[PDB]
């Protein structure tokens, strides 16, 4: 039971952290994926307003 | 985290820029051929987050000096530390942009902004550990208000986890007459307000108002609100360029200031423009303030004072108690022990003792409803809007950058009106 | 053997570090090159000190130790400094980019980058161990490193050494030598990541230290330097057990079993005496009354909280110096009479007492007067949860504004890792609310 315990704590700490490094490295990603998203987004309202001038002469 | 990218744009960045490393190399003991010639180790420790080390020991600025009109080429090359500036890294256009965003942000600007985006790729490699940058431009004009931004949200692209921060100069009729700078600054503000991480100010209304009734000078030149700003940009980048036992970066600083994403427009400070009590009162004051605001008009989120020169730390510890306690409405009990405070023992040129203070105040509100009452004086007439219409863009992007900055001062009102309890 | 690597992290921890090995080897005659001339034995030992110095056959005597900090510029001053040639440099472990005064970067972001390094270079400190007894962690609460990559480093050793034993020295944040205004978060989100894999800790509160250095030394405004020289006085009260011989030396696990009577209980308090400057120390012999009669005066804690308004749990008198046990024994009797010593009923109100011969050093140019006798006293009391409600406040004024939790949420963290935490710190309020009340 004592060995039993011990393997326990040792298994569900191990499992608790592999859970919150990968949790936080999908969120960390997911926050950086939304911010070059909005980014890019800029980009392609740049291209219409370039456009825009062209398709206006 | 130690080397930090400068990038000065348009004339009163570029301006405010020459004389930022004027005063800084002084600082250093850095000559116009680029040598050292001090006494101070402290000068040296770290000289990395500004210079580069070239051969013969050689100390050149990590500068990028960027602009649509040329002629600004040769005042800066023309002036007292010309020659110690990278000359590749000047990157300077052909005609200009004659106080026009559009141009600056969507058409002329474009085409120069990747030669540009080639001297900071080459800057930035070269560093072992790049923090940020810093871009020194106006918000009225062309250039700096507009390809300045452009850069910003270029820079944020290809570095999303470096710092992103500006001394961004905002315009006033007391110092320039001309007419669509309300245009500027707004469009301007509806890019800070997203993509930096902290930008300071530099109120060209708060300087001339110095100027005048302080300093004594009945109309003041560019050259007089210059000195001023020289000596705010060194204040607030000591905490950089010099230790002691403060261990402190761009994101360190931006983490204790910035207690919400978009609130990261600073109140700039300076003093005297000594005892330790009158520095402590000066620096708090309205009329200190490079940002044309009352800080008794609203609440402080957080504060910044970096004082410089011999004094009793001792003596710096019960002053600045002395007035947060005398002074407790005007700070945000939901945030505890939000002023702090560093000394440097190195003072600046001229001064014994000086004081520089930076505030995240909801009062700055105040600048950009004032700037927000110039804009829709012009906006609801539809005035001169053919100079950015004709470059190609629409109606609805200035209607949302005049909602973005009426939503910045009404989340701003927010937090003032936040209580406790 | 019971060999005792100690774990360094961020600032406060490393300089705390040299403030302690310096200590110890004045204490124990060891030169800075790492030779110790009454060592007879070359190249290895048996002997008390080896708990903490492993030996080179060179007669290099090296501090069983790691420096970690994901910076450089601290380490670097060790590195170069006058201990350079007492630690390997494998030892000695610097990043480039530190964690910015926040919890996510130390622990998720920079922090796992070094990770498995730092565990590689412990792994080869207790790969030295014939009998390894556990880790003493020096961190502080409020550092982005100090906070994050602790709580990390913490929930690996328990993966990798399972259940032997890990130590705290917990630097607990003040205003006063601060500059971090989000430590609160930093705090109490270590705190609660870290509690399952602690067994026991040592908080140090600065302000508490930063008075005792105003008022007991006279000194203006005192420094980093001036804190952590006492500190390390402290620590070295609370290691010399495990340091030294002696036939009344008791050592630092018997406190423990005394210490922690449930495993979340694991905060003992910290008093220490005397603290004196050598003006006032001249012409001044203090007693073993003086001194211990000085434990129960609040002023000389290392963490604000009146005891006086709580109850006691446990009460432990770490001597050391020209102490025997007729005067600790005369001592405690006075003391029981005229003092507010009240326990809870399930424990019984006897105090333990260990003694160890070796007087009290100090190092050279510093401010404490060198005494002949001194004592530190660990006490159980549920006061000290003060400490914890003072700190709770001041997360819970910010959280409700969720002020700077964007740039935690930016490197990864979730909204429920704040609340769970906070929610676990009511949860150990309430606990040592519990333990003070009576039985039925
Ligand atoms: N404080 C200060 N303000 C300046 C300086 N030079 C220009 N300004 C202000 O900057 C605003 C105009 O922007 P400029 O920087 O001249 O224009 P630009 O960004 O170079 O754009 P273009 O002129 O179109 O190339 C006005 O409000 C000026 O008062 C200076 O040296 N100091
Ligand atoms: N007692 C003591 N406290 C210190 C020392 N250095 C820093 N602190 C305190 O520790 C807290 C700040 O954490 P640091 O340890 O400096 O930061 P860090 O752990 O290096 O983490 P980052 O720098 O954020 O990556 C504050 O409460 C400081 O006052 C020291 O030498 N002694
Ligand atoms: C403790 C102290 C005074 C160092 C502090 N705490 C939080 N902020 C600061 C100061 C600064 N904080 C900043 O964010 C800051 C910004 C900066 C520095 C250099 C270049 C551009 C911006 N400059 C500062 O001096
Ligand atoms: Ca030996
Ligand atoms: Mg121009
Ligand atoms: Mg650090």
């Amino acid at each position: 039971k004592a060995i039993e315990e011990n393997n326990n704590f040792i298994k569900m700490a191990k499992e608790k952290l592999a859970q919150k490094m990968e949790s936080n490295k999908e969120n960390r990603e997911a926050h950086l994926a939304a911010m070059l998203e909005r980014l890019q987004e800029k980009d392609k309202h740049a291209e219409e307003v370039r456009k825009n001038k062209e398709l206006k002469e | 985290m130690r080397e930090i990218v400068h990038i000065q744009a348009g004339q009163c960045g570029n301006q405010i820029g020459a004389k930022f490393w004027e005063v800084i190399s002084d600082e250093h003991g850095i000559d116009p051929t680029g040598s050292y010639h001090g006494d101070s180790d402290l000068q040296l420790e770290r000289i990395n987050v500004y210079y580069n080390e070239a051969t013969g020991n050689k100390y050149v600025p990590r500068a990028i000096l960027v602009d649509l009109e040329p002629g600004t080429m040769d005042s800066v090359r023309s002036g007292p530390f010309g020659q110690i500036f990278r000359p590749d890294n000047f990157v300077f256009g052909q005609s200009g942009a004659g106080n026009n965003w559009a141009k600056g942000h969507y058409t002329e600007g474009a085409e120069l902004v990747d030669s540009v985006l080639d001297v900071v790729r080459k800057e930035s490699e070269s560093c072992d550990c790049l923090q940020g940058f810093q871009l020194t431009h106006s918000l009225g004009g062309g250039t700096g208000s507009g390809m300045g931004t452009l850069l910003i949200s270029k820079i944020r692209e290809e570095y999303p986890d470096r710092i992103m921060n500006t001394f961004s100069v905002m315009p006033s009729p007391k110092v320039s007459d001309t007419v669509v700078e309300p245009y500027n600054a707004t469009l301007s503000v509806h890019q800070l307000v997203e993509n930096t991480d902290e930008t300071y100010c530099i109120d060209n209304e708060a300087l001339y108002d110095i100027c005048f009734r302080t300093l004594k000078l009945t109309t003041p030149t560019y050259g007089d609100l210059n000195h001023l700003v020289s000596a705010t940009m060194s204040g607030v980048t000591t905490c950089l360029r010099f230790p002691g036992q403060l261990n402190a970066d761009l994101r360190k600083l931006a983490v204790n200031m910035v207690p919400f994403p978009r609130l990261h427009f600073f109140m700039p400070g300076f003093a005297p423009l000594l005892t330790v009590p009158e520095l402590t009162q000066q620096m708090f004051d309205s009329k200190n303030m490079m940002a044309a605001c009352d800080p008794r008009h609203g609440r402080y989120l957080t504060v910044a004072a970096i004082f410089r020169g011999r004094m009793s730390m001792k003596e710096v510890d019960e002053q600045m108690l002395n007035v947060q306690n005398k002074n407790s409405s005007y700070f945000v009990e939901w945030i505890p022990n939000n002023v702090k405070t560093a000394v440097c023992d190195i003072p600046p040129r001229g001064l014994k003792m000086s004081a520089t203070f930076i505030g995240n105040s909801t009062a700055i509100q105040e600048l950009f409803k004032r700037i927000s009452e110039q804009f829709t004086a012009m906006f609801r007439r539809k005035a001169f809007l053919h100079w950015y219409t004709g470059e190609g863009m629409d109606e609805m992007e200035f209607t949302e950058a005049e909602s973005n900055m009426n939503d910045l001062v009404s989340e701003y009102q927010q937090y003032q009106d936040a209580t406790a309890d | 053997m019971r060999e005792c690597i100690s774990i360094h992290v961020g600032q406060a921890g490393v300089q705390i570090g040299n403030a302690c090995w310096e200590l110890y080897c004045l204490e124990h005659g060891i030169q800075p090159d790492g030779q110790m001339p009454s060592d007879k034995t070359i190249g290895g030992g048996d002997d008390s000190f080896n708990t903490f110095f492993s030996e080179t056959g060179a007669g290099k005597h090296v501090p069983r130790a790691v420096f970690v900090d994901l910076e450089p510029t601290v380490i670097d001053e060790v590195r170069t400094g006058t201990y350079r040639q007492l630690f390997h440099p494998e030892q000695l472990i610097t990043g480039k980019e530190d964690a910015a005064n926040n919890y996510a970067r130390g622990h998720y972001t920079i922090g796992k980058e070094i990770i498995d390094l730092v565990l590689d270079r412990i792994r080869k400190l207790a790969d030295q161990c014939t009998g390894l007894q556990g880790f003493l962690v020096f961190h502080s609460f409020g550092g982005g490193t100090g906070s994050g990559f602790t709580s990390l480093l913490m929930e690996r050793l328990s993966v990798d050494y399972g259940k032997k034993s890990k130590l705290e020295f917990s630097i607990y944040p003040a205003p006063q030598v601060s500059t971090a205004v989000v430590e609160p978060y930093n705090s109490i989100l270590t705190t609660h990541t870290t509690l399952e894999h602690s067994d026991c800790a040592f908080m140090v509160d600065n302000e508490a230290i930063y008075d005792i250095c105003r008022r007991n030394l006279d000194i203006e405004r005192p420094t980093y330097t001036n804190l952590n020289r006492l500190i390390s006085q402290i620590v070295s009260s609370i290691t010399a057990s495990l340091r030294f011989d002696g036939a009344l030396n008791v050592d630092l696990t018997e406190f423990q079993t005394n210490l922690v009577p449930y495993p979340r209980i694991h905060f003992p308090l910290a008093t220490y005496a005397p603290v004196i400057s050598a003006e006032k120390a001249y012409h001044e012999q203090l007693s073993v009354a003086e001194i211990t009669n000085a434990c129960f005066e609040p002023a000389n804690q290392m963490v604000k909280c009146d005891p006086r308004h709580g109850k006691y749990m446990a009460c432990c008198l770490l001597y050391r110096g020209d102490v025997v046990p007729k005067d600790v024994n005369a001592a405690i009797a006075t003391i029981k009479t005229k003092r507010s010593i009240q326990f809870v009923d399930w424990c019984p109100t006897g105090f333990k007492v260990g003694i160890n011969y070796q007087p009290p050093t100090v190092v050279p140019g510093g401010d404490l007067a060198k005494v002949q006798r001194a004592v530190c006293m660990l006490s159980n009391t549920t006061a000290i949860a003060e400490a914890w409600a003072r700190l709770d406040h001041k997360f819970d004024l910010m959280y409700a504004k969720r002020a700077f939790v964007h740039w935690y949420v930016g490197e990864g963290m979730e909204e429920g890792e704040f609340s769970e935490a906070r929610e676990d710190m009511a949860a150990l309020e309430k606990d040592y609310e519990e333990v003070g009340v009576d039985s039925v």
